[PDB]
């Protein structure tokens, strides 16, 4: 399991790091 | 074991395959148990008491040639080895004047933050007793005020042999300096403040700063040249980074944080 | 016996309720904060851990005979800790104990047997995996003992208890290192005994053993984990290599690794404070006493702490190396009114032109001066004597002559006058110029600081600053 | 060094400037402090 | 006292040097801050034998300091001596560099093996398939596996 | 181990700081966009 646990986290940053920038567009957006 | 141990000990040294000799020597002593620690068999430290004599002489046949890189490769390892790290070390008389010779190498080269760095170690020891360190630190107490050419009418008082080659240097250090001074707002001298002050009345010095410097004794004075700027200023060249800043201002301002 | 016999009840159990409860918390909440919160760089067990920097210092010093404390550690070192149900039988462990030590006889361990009570965390399906509750389970043999401060004969012991608590460095190392960041708690355990351990090599010989295990236990910082182990770790690299009176400076000023951005407002306090020294042996002043000034002002927040008494004495010692004149007593402490008396005399001198009467001082209090680590004074203080003079014609006189600055510092002869004006400009004291036409001395002054950029200079990083704190501000605001 | 070279031949912690400046007249200024709301 | 040992030109010190640069190895690696050439220029005498020795503790200084990619290229230019030592968790660290820069240069050249690519240094691959021969011989094959995927061989 | 499974776990546990970090950051986003919806909507 030793390398998937290397590749699992690697795919939970980016789908993690786009939700960062998702909410940059949400809090913008909303004040408008 | 013990090669020539004393043969051209006290009257001269000229041999120049004794070194190599002796460093034939010093191939057996790094290699009779070893240097660094120096743990155990106390008697293994016993050449190592005569491993620093022959370095010491060494050392003074680095000072009969006016060897300067090797003078401190020599006191370096000597005190790594009064630094042995089993410092036991039975008493040496040339350990005391020894240090002298390198507190007068260092003092003459302008290493002051390496003086005042070395005397942390001997606390009573460079004070209370030790001419050969009571005499350069007196000198260094000297050279806080304004005794530095005091010094030098206190030149006659060399406990050990000669000291020339370090009181030359510090003939040397001065002297420029010296001229280093009077090429600043000490703007110009006559003849004769060069005379009676800096020292000696007319050798060869005024052929020292008339070639080693300019200053050319022409009618009746040393004269001094232009040592000046102009000052250009535009104060612009920061209006395109000063922008920058102020751009970078409400960069992180206005982001979401 | 009748006067101490009803005496004898009281004692016990003010330690069996409170001294029980706050690490039987503690060793809950942390455990909790270990197995969740995943983020816990920051516990809140982290003010515990400070509050166990003065807890057991004050609370609890001896095992407090007449069985209160006896009883904790065959308690708390008798942990298994199963699953669930093996808990909650350890659980009632916490309460069921409780009755050993107050009906019964608690189990006297008196320094020697809490070695051989380590076998209870191997003992029946023990748990490695909590190196933060056998991190603190391997601090508490300490906690009585070293906190105590014996140092008799079980100084051998304190440290087999940390060479079993330098073999957890090794299960931190090797066993299961799974991102946990225990290291950042057993750098401050490996500070708190490495303050004892560091004043058990004061009560024997030099450290180079330690210092081979410390540059390795340094080593593992700035790749594995990086805050406030670093820094640590730093202060007891320096403090000894200061303590030792060999070279040993250049090579701290080499040692690259001066920036761990902060340590909590307590570490980074005192550790300009140690590199202070260092950068005043080698005469660089102005750049000393700047953060000899940084290191006083920044963690002063107690009453006369101890280093707050030696910050407070180096500090006007490099400003009597440059000459401007400040003395000592305007925050007095009663920790400090023995410790000013000899340096009380120490700065008046300076300013007045009799120094045989200094020289009396420094021959009448030596042997203070000696014991307070400041040898080289007298070095250079005959170097300020006439410094401190000039500076201050030079600051009262906008022109002076040569021919008169020296008949009023007793100086007999307008040579002896400018025996003291060519290298206090090359030690930037006065920005005053000499002339060989006049001889005399005259110095500017300076308008354009608000006329050119100072101004907008200085501010930039006090704008760069009060954004951070801003910033830092909503990144740790909204935890709810 | 070059030797500033010449031809011709308590515990007032600026409490000093304050205390040097500080001789004469206030002592009866250490507890008269209070009597003025009655005439004055 | 042991940084002016690398003063000296007779070879028979230069072979004692090498006997006392393992000697001073262990500590003060701060204090080789101030000797870079007196290792480099150590490094560049050819009649020097063991001048790949010199690149092993020079590997050791610049990761005291962290000079991580100039341990790296010292790390390639030692050869076998480098290429032999291999059990310990001081060089673990570099290997884990080693392995970095090995895979960003294989994408690197996987994307344009049309002209233009960058050679792989031969002693930068010499550790990788031997650290793979070490997943042959200690017993594991999911990491074996493992790299041969992020190899992109 | 220390030669082959070393180079993956001390890898992962960098790749597991980081979604450690974020998660604490990720939440502060969730609320504050909470509130303004909250608000929007009434």
């Amino acid at each position: 399991d030793l390398y998937s646990r290397y590749k699992k986290l690697q795919q939970e940053l980016e789908f993690l790091e786009v939700q960062e920038e998702y909410i940059k567009d949400e809090q913008k957006n909303l004040k408008k | 074991m013990y090669e020539q141990l004393k043969g051209e000990w006290n009257r001269k040294s000229p041999n120049l395959s004794k070194c190599g000799e002796e460093l034939g020597r010093l191939k057996l002593v790094l290699l009779e148990l070893n240097f660094l620690p120096t743990t155990g068999t106390k008697l293994t430290k016993q050449q190592l008491i005569l491993a620093r004599d022959i370095l010491e002489i060494g050392a003074q046949w680095s000072i009969l040639r006016k060897d300067i890189p090797s003078f401190e490769r020599y006191m370096a390892q000597l005190k790594c080895y009064y630094f042995d790290y089993k410092e036991q070390l039975p008493e040496s008389a040339y350990m005391h004047q020894l240090l002298g010779l390198n507190l007068l190498f260092l003092l003459s080269q302008n290493r002051v933050a390496e003086f005042h760095t070395e005397l942390e170690r001997l606390p009573a020891k460079d004070i209370q007793t030790n001419v050969y360190i009571k005499h350069p630190v007196s000198l260094e107490q000297y050279l806080m005020e304004g005794s530095y050419n005091k010094v030098f009418l206190a030149k006659g008082n060399i406990p050990a042999e000669s000291y020339t080659f370090f009181i030359d240097i510090l003939l040397d250090t001065i002297r420029d300096e010296i001229a280093g001074c009077i090429e600043k707002a000490y703007e110009k001298i006559l003849f004769t403040e060069a005379t009676r002050i800096l020292f000696f009345n007319t050798p060869k010095k005024m052929t020292d700063y008339a070639k080693k410097r300019g200053w050319v004794l022409g009618p009746n004075n040393y004269y001094s040249f232009a040592s000046q700027q102009q000052k250009p200023e535009d104060t612009t060249i920061p209006s395109t980074e000063l922008a920058k800043q102020v751009i970078e201002y409400a960069r992180q301002l206005e982001m979401i944080v | 016996p009748p006067g101490g016999g009803e005496q004898e009840p009281p004692p016990p159990p003010a330690p069996q309720d409170v001294e029980m409860k706050e690490e039987a918390a503690t060793g809950g909440g942390s455990t909790g904060e270990a197995d969740g919160k995943t983020a816990a760089a920051a516990a809140e067990h982290s003010q515990r851990e400070l509050d166990t920097v003065t807890l057991e210092d004050i609370k609890e010093h001896v095992k407090q005979l007449e069985k209160a404390v006896s009883g904790k550690e065959p308690r708390f070192v008798l942990r298994a800790l199963r699953m669930l149900p093996s808990t909650s039988r350890r659980l009632n462990h916490y309460v069921l104990y409780k009755a050993v030590q107050g009906f019964f006889t608690s189990n006297n361990a008196t320094r020697d047997f809490l070695l051989p009570f380590l076998e209870e965390p191997m003992d029946t399906e023990a748990d490695l995996q909590f190196r933060p509750r056998t991190g603190k389970a391997a601090s508490t043999p300490l906690l009585p003992e070293v906190e105590a401060y014996l140092q008799l004969l079980v100084v051998i012991f304190m440290m087999n208890s940390k060479r079993y608590k330098e073999a957890q460095k090794i299960s931190d190392d090797l066993m299961q290192k799974i991102s946990t960041q225990n290291r950042r708690a057993l750098d401050l355990v490996a500070a708190k005994c490495y303050y004892y351990h560091a004043r058990v090599y004061e009560f024997l010989d030099k450290l180079d053993v330690v210092r081979s295990f410390l540059h390795a236990r340094l080593r593992t910082a700035t790749l594995r984990h990086d805050a406030d182990g670093q820094a640590t770790l730093l202060n007891l690299l320096l403090r000894n290599y200061l303590h030792y009176s060999l070279y040993d400076q250049a090579e701290k000023l080499v040692s690259k690794s001066v920036f761990p951005e902060q340590a909590n407002n307590n570490e980074w306090a005192r550790y300009l404070y140690y590199t202070g020294r260092i950068k005043a042996i080698q005469l660089e002043y102005s750049e000393a006493r700047r953060t000899m000034t940084n290191a006083l002002r920044k963690a002063p927040q107690h009453t006369a702490v101890g280093f707050k008494q030696t910050v407070h004495k180096l500090l006007i010692v490099v400003e009597l190396l440059l000459g401007e004149i400040p003395d000592r007593l305007q925050f007095r402490q009663p920790s400090l009114k023995r410790s000013l008396m000899p340096y009380f005399l120490l700065t008046q001198a300076v300013r007045t032109g009799n120094l045989a009467k200094f020289n009396q001082v420094l021959d009448q209090f030596g042997e203070k001066f000696q014991a307070d680590g400041t040898y080289t004074l007298i070095i250079r203080l005959r170097h300020n004597v006439i410094k401190t003079g000039v500076r201050m014609i030079s600051l009262s006189y906008s022109r002076i002559s040569l021919a008169d600055i020296a008949q009023k510092l007793q100086l007999d002869s307008p040579e002896d006058a400018e025996f003291i004006v060519a290298k206090a400009i090359r030690d930037g004291v006065i920005e005053a110029s000499i002339n060989h036409e006049k001889g005399y001395v005259q110095s500017k002054e300076m308008i354009d600081i608000y006329s050119t950029r100072e101004p907008q200079l200085a501010f930039h990083q006090r704008i760069s600053f009060c954004l951070d704190i801003h910033n830092m501000s909503v990144k740790a605001m909204r935890f709810p | 060094m070059s030797e500033k070279k010449q031809p011709v031949d308590e515990d007032n912690w600026d409490d000093d400037n304050v205390e040097d400046d500080f001789s004469n007249q206030l002592r009866a200024e250490l507890e008269k402090h209070g009597y003025k709301m009655e005439t004055s | 006292g042991i940084i002016s040992l690398l003063d000296e030109d007779e070879p028979q010190l230069k072979e004692f040097a090498l006997h006392k640069l393992n000697a001073v190895v262990n500590d003060f690696w701060a204090e080789i801050s101030e000797s870079v050439d007196k290792i480099e220029v150590l490094y560049e005498d050819e009649g020097f034998r063991s001048r790949q020795f010199a690149a092993l503790v020079a590997s050791k200084v610049f990761y005291h300091l962290g000079a991580f990619e100039e341990s790296l290229n010292y790390a390639l230019g030692a050869g076998d001596l480098f290429n032999v030592n291999d059990n310990s968790e001081y060089v673990e660290t570099i290997i884990a560099k080693c392995i970095d820069h090995y895979t960003k240069q294989c994408v690197e050249n996987a994307d344009l093996p049309e002209g233009e690519k960058k050679p792989i240094d031969q002693r930068l691959e010499g550790i990788v398939n031997k650290m793979f021969q070490r997943c042959l011989d200690d017993h594991k094959y999911k990491q074996a596996i493992g790299i041969a995927l992020e190899t992109r061989r | 181990g220390s030669g082959l499974r070393q180079y993956y776990l001390s890898k992962i546990e960098e790749l597991q700081l980081i979604v450690n970090d974020k998660s604490q950051n990720l939440r502060r986003l969730q609320a504050q966009r909470n509130e303004l919806n909250a608000k929007v909507r009434l």
